[PDB]
């Protein structure tokens, strides 16, 4: 099988910037190489077919070059709508094979996250369950560290983190963190702490509440 | 309007088999090769194989030889792939696609079909509203806890409010899914006008409206 | 007087070695070759029964002839007496006639296989191949009977001359006029076939280009019906499991030509041209598996058979005619060069045949 090595794995660009995505075939695939965008799970959008042919409707800022083993997709000036996964596939010989992706992420001014805390609903508590939910919203850059504390000291178990892909428009990221306890362990304690750790600030961003209210 | 309309998502027990659909429209279905592709969350795509509808001839990737069988029902202009003896390594996304030709301006993909291979029993979600702890903006939210399989569809005020909404990916924890969604609106709009998260889990035929109201 | 008498005991202990170490390497090379076949059921073939049957004779020579060739070759005399050396000669003469003629029966299989692939695969059996080993072990004995009818000096009847020349014609010149006539035939078929197959891929590639740049159905048709003719030929070039996988790859290649053709016949040229685009993908993949060793390696058996046995059999005919500047060291040296054949045969079949090389390395 023909191995398409894409480089690099992940790439950060400022809008304006010129970008060359590389795709290297383990053996020659002649001109039988195509490029795809994939924002998420959604089905891939074919950008460039047969290496240099550009697709009707794809913007002019996208273009392809190459033959044999070295291929380059090229965005002469990257726009904000241009984040996602760039994928080269070959159709030289069976079996059809893809690359593992270059993940293209855009820069924008930094932004510390807007942090919101939420105790358990009356509803969740009337099924003997307790979930503390913390949203950290619209921050850049994407790397961020959440940590939970119940009455002073750190809690690992019961924590569930999720993250959005980079946003279309403002190019920012968002996270949810949820600490789940037993209604007992919930009201056996008082202070609930959602400590967050971002480039925007050396000491952490701390949100809190107490059950007594 | 050329289009490939794949079948819906499928919970399936390991050991079992599945049939996936690709109904094709707006071009003579029998005149063109079709390919079937697999993609798992963090990864490249792999090709399973092609069929030629007009004849039903097929080639497959050695990798997928005993697994996939591609067939075709010309009369309803649709294509099927039957995966068999399923395992955890089979939960993924399945795309059928007309391939890319030198001779045609575009290619064409299905929307994907999402296979889930588990023994876990389908379970309808509890839906808890998240209100503020008692500030120019205010951020409300909506916890959706203890369901399976994916997906849930979440909207705010039967779809009206989409701007300033963050809906987060689902996350497994011992065969149950947590999903969550935040919605940020001016201090003037809430509590003036009612905010309500709407949550559909079609596997349990479950629709649930919860109007966020203050603690 | 015997020439060996004036070779001191320093060289005599170095000349017990080489002939002890040549003798041993014949036994444990030809036994590694029989036990390789004895110990594999894919190798239980009608043409791998012969290699063992060969190694079987070359194993007899290594224990019957070679260790008791040396007590005579080293000293220059014969201690063991009358009743012994009558059946010492008989073994040497026949067992080395068997060794030679087995190289014919091997080359009869290759010849009839590569020349009548279809029809002789039915006659090709264990039983038909047991007849061959047998009738070459019987005919081998029928050579050493003639001298049997007629002290310290073991040699064979060189009084009757008609025997001398019959012995060297029935066990050598026939078997090398035969070897040269079979290898002739084989090399010419084996070389035509790659040409025939090169013409097949040349057609399948030339015609693809025709379709790529074709303005109408008519010429796409003639071009697809030519690739098909050509694919369906390649498919017959080179039982059930291994080959199945090779032919299946053609049954795709053909089905793609079939599906194209249909669209070409339906009038759908652009559709056919797309349908044909898949074909390059398929060609491109069975380009590795196109890009002849069974026939190369019998050129080393012919070579290492010529070089081994020609001298002894030449020098065996001008001796009773013509010491014409002749030393019994050169008649002894080319006798070990023909025994050396019983060594070289197994060691060519490990570098040559790919089933003895999967064996040895373990
Ligand atoms: C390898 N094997 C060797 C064996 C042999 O020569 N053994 C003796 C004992 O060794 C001698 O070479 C000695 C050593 C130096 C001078 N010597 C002689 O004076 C006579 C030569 C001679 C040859 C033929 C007829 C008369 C005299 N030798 C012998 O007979 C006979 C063979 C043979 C004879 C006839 C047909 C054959 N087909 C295959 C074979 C063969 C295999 C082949």
């Amino acid at each position: 099988d023909i191995v398409l090595t894409q480089s690099p794995a992940t790439l950060s660009v400022t809008p304006g910037d010129r970008v060359s995505l590389s795709c290297r075939a383990s053996q020659s695939v002649s001109n039988y190489l195509h490029w795809y965008q994939q924002k998420s799970h959604e089905s891939p959008r074919l950008l460039i077919k047969y290496a240099s042919q550009s697709i009707s409707g794809i913007p002019s800022r996208f273009s392809g070059s190459g033959s044999g083993t070295d291929f380059t997709l090229s965005i002469n000036s990257v726009e904000t709508e241009d984040f996602g996964m760039y994928f080269c596939q070959q159709s030289n010989s069976w079996p059809l094979t893809f690359g593992a992706g270059t993940k293209l992420e855009l820069r924008r001014a930094d932004a510390a996250p807007t942090v919101s805390i939420f105790p358990p609903s009356s509803e969740q508590l009337t099924s003997g369950g307790a979930s503390v939910v913390c949203f950290l919203n619209n921050f850049y850059p994407k790397d961020i560290n959440v940590k939970w504390k119940i009455d002073g000291s750190e809690r690992q178990n019961g924590v569930l983190n999720s993250w959005t892909d980079q946003d279309s428009k403002d190019s920012t990221y968002s996270m949810s963190s949820t600490l789940t306890l037993t209604k007992d362990e919930y009201e056996r304690h008082n202070s609930y702490t959602c400590e967050a750790t971002h480039k925007t600030s050396t000491s952490p961003i701390v949100k809190s509440f107490n059950r007594n209210e | 309007q050329i289009q490939l309309q794949q079948s819906g998502p499928e919970l399936v027990k390991p050991g079992a088999s599945v049939k996936i659909s690709c109904k094709a429209s707006g071009y003579t279905f029998t005149d063109f090769y079709i390919n079937w592709m697999k993609q798992r969350p963090g990864q490249g795509l792999e090709w399973i194989g092609w069929i030629f509808p007009g004849s039903g001839n097929t080639h497959y990737n050695e990798k997928f030889k005993g697994k996939a069988t591609l067939i075709v029902d010309t009369s309803s202009s649709t294509a099927f792939m039957q995966l068999n003896s399923l395992t955890s390594e089979d939960s993924a996304v399945y795309f059928c696609t007309r391939p890319v030709s030198y001779y045609y301006d575009f290619d064409y993909w299905g929307q994907g079909t999402t296979l889930t291979v588990s023994s876990a029993k389908t379970t309808a979600p509890s839906v808890y509203p998240l209100a503020p702890v008692c500030g120019s903006s205010v951020t409300l939210g909506c916890l959706v806890k203890g369901y399976f399989p994916e997906p849930v569809t979440l909207t705010w005020n039967s779809g009206s409010l989409s701007s300033g909404v963050h809906t987060f990916p689902a996350v497994l924890q011992s065969d149950l899914y947590t999903l969550s969604s935040s919605v940020t609106v001016t201090s003037s709009t809430w509590p003036s006008q009612s905010i309500t998260c709407n949550v559909a889990h079609p596997a349990s035929s479950t629709k649930v409206d919860k109007k966020i109201e203050p603690r | 007087y015997i020439y060996q008498d004036s070779i001191s005991l320093p060289w005599k202990v170095l000349l017990v070695m080489l002939l002890a170490l040549i003798t041993l390497a014949t036994t444990l090379s030809n036994a590694f070759v029989i036990a390789t076949v004895y110990r594999t059921r894919k190798l239980h073939t009608p043409a791998n029964y012969l290699i063992a049957s060969l190694a079987v004779t070359d194993l007899l020579v290594s224990i019957l002839v070679m260790p008791i060739s040396t007590m005579y070759t080293v000293t220059g005399r014969w201690t063991l007496g009358q009743v012994v050396c009558d059946f010492w000669l008989s073994s040497d003469i026949t067992c080395c006639t068997a060794s030679i003629w087995h190289l014919c029966v091997i080359a009869l299989d290759r010849y009839w296989a590569i020349t009548d692939a279809v029809e002789y695969s039915a006659k090709r059996t264990p039983k038909r191949a047991a007849v061959m080993i047998a009738l070459v072990w019987v005919f081998s004995i029928s050579i050493s009977l003639p001298p049997f009818f007629w002290v310290s000096e073991c040699v064979v009847n060189t009084d009757h001359i008609l025997y001398t020349v019959y012995s060297t014609v029935g066990a050598f010149y026939f078997p090398t006029l035969l070897l040269i006539a079979l290898y002739g035939r084989i090399y010419v078929e084996a070389r035509s076939r790659i040409a025939d197959l090169e013409d097949n891929w040349e057609t399948l590639n030339d015609n693809l280009k025709v379709i790529e740049k074709a303005d109408n159905a008519a010429q796409v048709k003639d071009a697809l019906t030519k690739m098909r003719a050509a694919a369906l030929d390649a498919q017959k070039a080179t039982d059930s499991p291994e080959m199945k996988d090779f032919r299946h790859g053609f049954d795709i290649l053909v089905g793609q030509i079939d599906d194209a053709l249909k669209l070409a016949n339906e009038g759908k040229v652009k559709e056919a041209q797309a349908a044909a685009e898949q074909l390059k993908t398929t060609r491109n993949a069975y380009i590795q598996k196109y890009l002849r060793k069974a026939t190369k390696t019998l050129g080393i058996i012919l070579g290492a058979f010529i070089v081994c046995w020609l001298p002894f059999f030449i020098i065996s005919l001008v001796m009773p005619i013509c010491a014409c500047w002749f030393h019994l060291a050169i008649f002894d040296f080319f006798t070990w060069l023909g025994y050396l054949n019983s060594l070289i045969n197994p060691i060519i079949y490990t570098m040559s045949n790919e089933d003895f090389k999967q064996a040895f390395h373990k």
